[PDB]
């Protein structure tokens, strides 16, 4: 299962370590955009898990959620924060 | 899950002692990622399936990437070590710890007063969390979005660009 | 439950303001203009005031389990909206002299209005958290607006670390209560074991930072000196006005607040807030630190009413009218401070020694500061006296003799610094929206005078709102 | 089986360890780290509180708790950018004007 | 040499071993030993959720898709820790730039996969591969398909070129370790592209397990084919045609699927 496979993987990692020692700036803010937008889209991860039974009210709810998110992205692009970057 | 719960809690308890104790910031970042993977093990020990995976995607995988970015672009390694350890004497470290001790033991006494009533391994899947979030908690999601969008405006403003 | 048109009419304040953020953000990305953004933001907040009438057509009802809409929340939404209206009219004259990016200001104030009008409507512990943080993020960022000074950034950073710390105390307390109780809904809570009470004390810590209580008041001087005066109008009035509503509703609904174990602790905090405010407030020669010191004492008088909410039904209207009077007094005073900084001027030079004269410089504006400054104290012919009078009556009604005595001796101590500023505006001397800013503070001066001499119409509004 | 006190004790210890870390250490970076260590400890209490009763009351605002943490962390890192850009010292006593 | 084309890779591995490892002075050691593992082991454990067959799925853990995204997040920590261990400005800014590109194109993969999740209605990978009983999830999510392909080849796969010198500082057994990891990385993206979008375990007339693994190679080879086909773009241009034209695509595709399902 998962635990057996993880134990096997970490044992192989320990074995290859054993074999290895036996043989002998600025404009990062695009990054911060990610950090917002991961948590924004994490609510969408919950919604598509049960789209069917939330139904149209959840659909209208999710439409307004991503419209706010898409309006924020257009603001980011059209300001000039999100462009060519270091 | 009981031994799994215990080992993840002690790893989280210990790695947290390390991150408040250590000096090298990158080692502090590394020990706290150990803490965050330990907490996801705790969530999966308890049964919160949409929290253990959720914490690793975001909390150990989005927020701390931004922390790592700032500590390598300041290039602060090699400066402010000697006087920074001179400030933390063990006699200084003892002082506020007794302050935090008072509330910690009161909480321990307050939580030991109640009965056990041990829960079982109840599995809580994402099938109902997405239902409950967009049902009774419908307002929270939309207003929660504004919390992030507000963070975006202030982070562009305080992270304002210039000629340099 | 699902969405019915009754729920949408009830939610109309949270909706108009949210639609305003979207339109303001689109307008910023389209043109990046100060005039259009100020007009668009003030129109949305005025549209929210108009739509308060439409939710008054709707009765006392729920939207979700998170929120409960009553007539109490109608009045608190109104207080927050006029403060947001007040802060944008005071920000245009200050921001005309700002060098660049002059348009993010209204976007953050609009987010803070969403946060304020979400703590008015509360029924579940989570809505309490979605509201506190929605308003903090603009207050995280707007005290750091114009970070080009050496103290705005200082003030922003001190408030940032401390407000995140309070939110972490509130959240940890919020769960330690929910361990005993099966639900976090205010009503469903309490259905006196130490863990519930211990969880309650943690929420008091996380709430008493933002309400500026006695062991948490240390932020209120520094950021009030550091922040721009337009931000101080919002930070003095709207945040704590909105926050006080949710902390009162928790004790009214929750049966645990009926018990005397929490009551004694909050009374001692209220006792010490009055004393530890009004004694350290004397020595200050800075007007912004002076108003920040008085804020601690005003929130203390609100607490000595709140402790006797559970004894007699007059405490509801007492808290409401003191909040209305406290809004008008602080808006007039902080508007005059901001109106002295008609350009950006870099760091504004405001001090009690810098306010010698000011009657032979600008006579009308000195009269407004004097009227409001006498209204803060307890002098009659001002709305602050009627608010002071109800909190004395509430303390007499509930036999809180030490607490009502603290208000009187706190008033006796606090008369001194209000009167110096009132007379220091009479010593010997050492654009269109600016006229609009003068109109706002002059309108407030007329209101506090006529509602001090003639206070009945404001009581009719308050008893109309209270359930 | 794991009872309430064992889980919540993990939550309480982590909050105290978080809070302690922020107070003792000088650098603003470690103050921000302590904020994250104490916002997850509160969230750890909520999940074990929300999983005691066996419903979806933990994961329904555990996400709001980390949304606050994400927004706080983004602005906190931005504040340290401007702080090192103005002055090369990064301790909080650098911005400590208007004393008393 | 070997008589097989893939067996020459094994030859290279032999030509990779028994080289000594030198410790650079004034450099960290814990990331020096662990930063190889995050590029290797993390995508190796992205193969713990691949149902090659219902009798030979690696792990029947209750949530599949999230455990893919988790690893796809930890993929950025390896690029950073190698750059901080290099301790050279020529490598420092390149590691920052390479990690910025990974963070830029990590956004699209989660939002592209939710459309397939929504039409399947679940995360668990056995529930997916029983949903592909008659029609695979490659007809409806064409936009989700192309964006997941672009997001897969952006993360630790050198398809936009621009890779600087941040892996130069490792040249011993760890160079082969990164190389083994990226080879393992490309087969899991190809396998996951098949078993989540196409149908694994189908077999209309031939053993299904063979019928799937056959498609797996086709994508794996196809990625190599396009790697050698498309030239290098400008590093400014990938961010210009990143968030502008990819983030709206997954969300509008998710709404189209929400209208189709509902």
């Amino acid at each position: 299962a998962f635990a057996i496979f993880l134990i096997v993987a970490i044992g192989l990692c320990c074995l290859m370590l054993v074999g290895g020692w036996f043989l002998g700036a600025k404009f990062y803010l695009v990054a911060m955009f990610f950090v917002i937008f991961d948590v924004e889209a994490l609510y969408l991860f919950a919604w598509s898990t049960s789209i069917r039974e939330s139904g149209w009210v959840g659909f209208v709810e999710a439409a307004i959620f991503i419209f706010v998110l898409l309006a924020g992205l257009v603001y980011l692009v059209r300001i000039g924060a999100l462009d060519w970057t270091p | 899950m009981e031994f799994a719960f215990y080992i993840c809690g002690l790893i989280a308890i210990l790695a947290t002692l390390r991150v408040i104790t250590h000096t090298n910031p990158v080692h502090a970042l590394l020990y706290l990622i150990i803490s965050l993977l330990a907490i996801s093990g705790v969530f999966f020990s308890l049964g919160a399936y949409f929290a253990g995976a959720l914490e690793i995607i975001v909390y150990a995988g989005a927020i701390m990437v931004l922390f790592v970015f700032v500590v390598m672009m300041l290039n602060l390694g090699g400066s402010e070590i000697e006087q920074e350890r001179q400030w933390l004497k063990p006699q200084v470290w003892i002082g506020p710890a007794i302050l935090s001790a008072i509330m910690l033991v009161v909480i321990v006494y307050a939580i030991l007063g109640v009965n056990d009533q041990g829960i079982d391994g109840t599995p809580i899947s994402a099938k109902a969390v997405g239902i409950t979030l967009f049902g009774p908690y419908v307002l929270a999601v939309e207003l929660a979005s504004m919390l992030l969008l507000a963070g975006l405006v202030v982070a562009f403003h305080v992270g304002r660009e210039e000629r340099a | 439950m699902t969405i019915t048109p009754q729920n949408l009419i009830a939610l109309l304040p949270l909706l108009i303001v949210g639609l305003t953020v979207v339109v303001v953000m689109l307008s910023i990305a389209w043109r990046r203009n100060h005039f259009l953004n100020a007009t668009l933001s003030v129109i949305g907040l005025n549209a929210a005031l108009v739509s308060l009438w439409f939710v008054g057509q709707a009765g006392a009802m729920d939207v979700t389990p998170l929120m409960r809409v009553d007539g109490f929340a109608m009045l608190y939404t109104g207080l927050v909206l006029l403060a947001s209206l007040a802060t944008c009219t005071f920000a245009y004259p200050w921001l005309e002299g700002y060098n660049d990016n002059k348009d993010e200001f209204y976007l953050l104030v609009l987010i803070a209005a969403l946060g304020g009008i979400l703590l008015a409507n509360a029924n579940h512990l989570a809505s309490l958290f979605l509201g506190i943080e929605l308003i903090s993020l603009p207050l995280f960022g707007l005290v750091g607006y114009a970070f080009r000074q050496k103290r705005s950034l200082e003030a922003s950073i001190k408030y940032t670390i401390l407000s995140a710390a309070a939110s972490s105390f509130l959240l940890f307390g919020m769960a330690l209560v929910y361990a005993q109780s099966g639900d976090l809904s205010f009503v469903a809570l309490g259905k006196n074991e130490p863990l519930l009470l211990a969880g309650f004390g943690l929420m008091i810590v996380g709430l008493g930072f933002k309400l500026s209580l006695v062991p948490f008041h240390l932020w209120t001087p520094d950021v009030y000196q550091g922040a721009p005066a337009p931000v101080s109008t919002f930070l003095a009035t709207a945040s704590k006005i909105a926050i006080f509503g949710v902390v009162m509703r928790l004790f009214l609904y929750a049966p645990v607040g009926d018990s005397e174990a929490i009551r004694v602790v909050l009374a001692i905090i209220a006792f010490a807030s009055i004393i530890f405010g009004n004694l350290m407030a004397l020595s200050q020669t800075n007007i912004k630190r002076l108003l920040g010191y008085s804020s601690i004492s005003h929130l203390g008088y609100l607490l000595v009413a709140l402790i006797a909410l559970q004894t007699g039904e007059m405490s509801m209207e007492a808290v409401g009218v003191y909040l209305a009077g406290y809004l008008f007094s602080s808006l007039g005073a902080f508007g005059v401070v901001s109106l002295m900084s008609s350009p950006y001027r870099g760091p504004d030079a405001d001090s009690l020694f810098s306010y010698r004269g000011l009657f032979w410089h600008r006579p009308i504006l000195a009269a407004v500061m004097t009227v409001m400054m006498l209204s803060l104290a307890g002098i009659p012919m001002t709305l602050g006296f009627i608010g002071k009078f109800y909190v004395l009556a509430v303390g007499v009604q509930a036999h809180l003799w030490w607490l009502v005595g603290a208000v009187v001796v706190g008033s006796a101590i606090g008369l001194y610094y209000y009167l110096r500023v009132a007379v220091s505006l009479y010593l010997h001397a050492p654009n269109w929206q600016y006229s609009a800013g003068g109109i706002v503070v002059l309108i407030s001066a007329l209101l506090v005078l006529v509602l001090g001499v003639w206070p009945q119409p404001l009581i009719s509004i308050v008893r109309l709102a209270m359930p | 089986m794991i009872p309430l006190q064992h889980g919540l004790i993990l939550a309480a210890i982590l909050f105290v360890l978080g809070l302690t870390g922020l107070v003792i250490r000088r650098n603003l970076l470690f103050m921000l780290i302590g904020l994250e260590i104490m916002i997850n400890a509160s969230a750890l209490a909520f999940v074990v509180a929300g999983s005691y009763w066996g419903q979806t009351d933990g994961q329904v605002m555990y996400i709001l708790a980390i949304s606050l943490a994400a927004a706080e962390a983004s602005i906190g890192l931005a504040l340290l950018l401007q702080l090192h850009r103005r002055r090369q010292n990064l301790n909080i006593d650098s911005v400590s004007e208007m004393r008393g | 040499v070997g008589w097989g084309g893939s067996l020459q890779l094994v030859a290279d591995m032999i030509k990779m071993f028994f080289k000594e490892d030198w410790i650079p002075k004034f450099s960290d050691r814990v990331i020096f030993t662990l930063a190889p593992m995050i590029a290797f082991t993390s995508l190796l454990l992205a193969f713990a959720i691949v149902p090659v067959s219902p009798g030979w799925v690696v792990a029947d853990l209750n949530i599949g898709i999230l455990f893919f995204l988790m690893m796809a997040g930890l993929a950025v920590y390896a690029v950073l820790f190698a750059g901080w261990s290099s301790n050279n400005k020529y490598s420092l800014l390149g590691a920052m730039r390479a990690s910025a590109q990974t963070l830029s194109y990590e956004v699209f993969l989660g939002l592209s996969l939710m459309g397939v999740v929504a039409q399947a209605g679940s995360f668990n990978m056995t529930d997916i591969v029983n949903s592909q009983a008659h029609v695979w999830n490659v007809i409806p999510q064409f936009f989700g398909f192309i964006t997941f392909a672009i997001a897969g080849v952006a993360v630790c796969h050198r398809h936009p070129f621009d890779q600087d010198g941040y892996h130069i500082e490792y040249s011993g057994m760890k160079f082969g370790l990164f190389f083994v990891g990226e080879y393992i990385g490309i087969v899991t993206i190809s396998a996951l592209m098949v078993t989540l979008f196409f149908g694994g375990w189908q077999g209309p007339l031939l053993p299904p397990f063979i019928w799937f693994a056959l498609k797996t190679a086709f994508f794996m080879m196809m990625f190599i084919l396009i790697r050698a086909s498309l030239p290098r773009p400008r590093y400014d241009q990938v961010m210009s045609f990143g968030w502008k034209i990819c983030l709206p695509l997954t969300l509008i595709n998710l709404l189209v699927t929400a209208a189709v399902i509902l």
